[PDB]
């Protein structure tokens, strides 16, 4: 019953990892999007780049 | 390349007009247009059938006020003009709309057509050297120095409020309702 307690625990916490991991550190790595929830807009970036170093001064 | 751009606030109650560098814009008038109702009899009588700004304040009772701009939105574009045409007059700036470029500051998730109606005035009854629209959201906060922060901006017109983070405003997030100080 012990051995029985410890490895469905153990399995249990492997498959919570699997859920964790996709949430926390595998997004903590590399976001799906950024902090706005919007793709980067790469023409935007260009010209944008240079207006915000200035107006974010 | 110009001497000094002028910044045109066109604000739902009243429209402010002033230069960049300036600390508070120096001409602040009511955006309506209002025409007289009463019949002229009497010669040496007050002419013209518009009147915009303190002219229309002083003798209100004689004028019919309309506003041709409605939550954010310009109904009639032909009063619109005219007042654009009053910010270059005598009693505000007296500036040549040619020489000097623009910085318009409209409300956000506004149609696509209004801009584009708005940006044909300026370049072609105008001739402005440049015109550069800005979100009101991102300039008030410009004005009080924080680059992220949620502006509640609460006008005549409409009320919104925009999440901005870094500069940048979340497309998603902006909520903003007809209700306003009219
Ligand atoms: N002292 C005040 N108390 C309450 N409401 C006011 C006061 N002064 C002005 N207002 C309201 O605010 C409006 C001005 O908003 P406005 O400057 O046009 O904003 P925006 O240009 O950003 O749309 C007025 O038309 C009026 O309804």
């Amino acid at each position: 019953k012990i051995i029985e307690n410890a490895e469905n625990e153990y399995q249990t916490a492997i498959s919570e990892n699997y859920q964790t991991m996709s949430d926390t550190t595998f997004k903590a790595l590399r976001r799906q999007l950024p902090v706005t929830r919007t793709k980067i807009d790469w023409n935007k970036i260009l010209s944008y780049k240079i207006g915000k170093e200035m107006q974010n001064a | 390349i110009a001497n000094q751009p002028v910044v045109i606030d066109n604000g739902s109650g009243v429209i402010k007009a002033g230069f960049a560098g300036d600390q508070i814009p120096k001409y602040c008038f009511p955006n309506y247009v209002g025409r007289p109702k009463h019949v002229r009899v009497m010669a040496g009588a007050l002419e013209g059938d518009i009147f915009i700004g303190p002219k229309a304040e002083e003798h209100r009772g004689l004028l019919s006020i309309r506003y041709p701009m409605e939550h954010g939105i310009v109904k009639d574009w032909n009063d619109m003009e005219r007042i654009w045409q009053y910010v270059y007059s005598k009693d505000q700036l007296q500036t040549f709309s040619e020489e000097h470029p623009v910085l318009l500051t409209e409300a956000p998730l506004n149609p696509r057509k209004n801009r584009e109606r708005a940006a044909e005035v300026f370049f072609e009854t105008f001739n402005v050297p440049a015109l550069f629209i800005s979100m009101q959201a991102v300039l008030s906060l410009y004005a009080t120095g924080r680059t992220t922060g949620v502006v509640l901006d609460s006008g005549d017109g409409v009320t919104h409020a925009v999440p901005i983070y870094e500069g940048f405003a979340m497309p998603h997030s902006i909520m903003r309702i007809d209700i306003a100080g009219r």
